[PDB]
């Protein structure tokens, strides 16, 4: 009674695939400080 | 510190500081010293110097 069975292979049908997420900043720079009083005598 | 204390004091002078001290306020000093005191220990306004 060979019809009893077949041997199935499993697939994962609904694959999907996506992209990372990466952060960035925009733009850059640095204003300066103030400092400074004259001595006296 | 009195020695230092003149130079200090005449180089606040010299920058505009109203400085009051013994020495150069005698006169009024002489009056009252204490009442001297307490007229810029009362004040919350004058800052005070202190020779160490």
């Amino acid at each position: 009674a060979e019809e009893g069975a077949l041997v199935a292979a499993v697939e994962p049908g609904p694959l999907a695939d996506g992209a990372a997420v990466r952060l960035a900043l925009a733009g850059e720079g640095e204003a300066c400080p103030l400092l400074g009083s004259p001595g006296a005598g | 510190t009195a020695m230092e204390v003149v130079k200090f004091v005449n180089f606040l002078l010299v920058n505009g500081f109203q400085t009051a001290i013994d020495i150069f306020e005698d006169r009024i000093r002489g009056i009252d010293i204490i009442k001297w005191m307490e007229r810029y220990l009362r004040d919350k306004t004058v800052m005070i110097i202190v020779a160490i």
